[PDB]
């Protein structure tokens, strides 16, 4: 597949 | 990693509307069954309907055991 | 990093719990009008009907241009 989504930040 | 199936739970809802990604909200215990290759795993739950589901998810988006 | 208005395109589909949050779909064209902080944004876009949807967003859901 493409590349997965980063880990979002922290809020 | 561990070798293959592991339990993860999600730190992030996924969302995602391709098909075959695997959905959850934040907190799902999935089981891994296969690592699909860097950075996608596939696995599967039963959801709240009873209903086992299966799919790919990101890595990134969950956490092991 | 460009100082504010800029254009950024969304590199992945963004869709979280929070209200404050904008949420999108992956090729999405948003315009930056915040830093937030060093790792979120504050943007828009407009929707079908032209209405203006804005809220916050990961950096690294994004790229510049
Ligand atoms: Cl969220
Ligand atoms: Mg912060
Ligand atoms: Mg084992």
């Amino acid at each position: 597949r493409g590349p997965a989504p980063p880990p979002p930040p922290h809020r | 990693e561990p070798e293959v199936p592991f339990k993860v739970v999600a730190q992030f809802p996924y969302k995602s509307d391709y098909e075959d990604d695997l959905n959850f909200e934040k907190d799902q215990e999935i089981i891994v069954t296969s690592v699909e290759d860097a950075e996608w795993y596939f696995g599967e739950y039963q959801d709240s309907n009873g209903d086992v589901i299966e799919g790919i998810f990101p890595k990134s988006f969950v956490a092991v055991q």
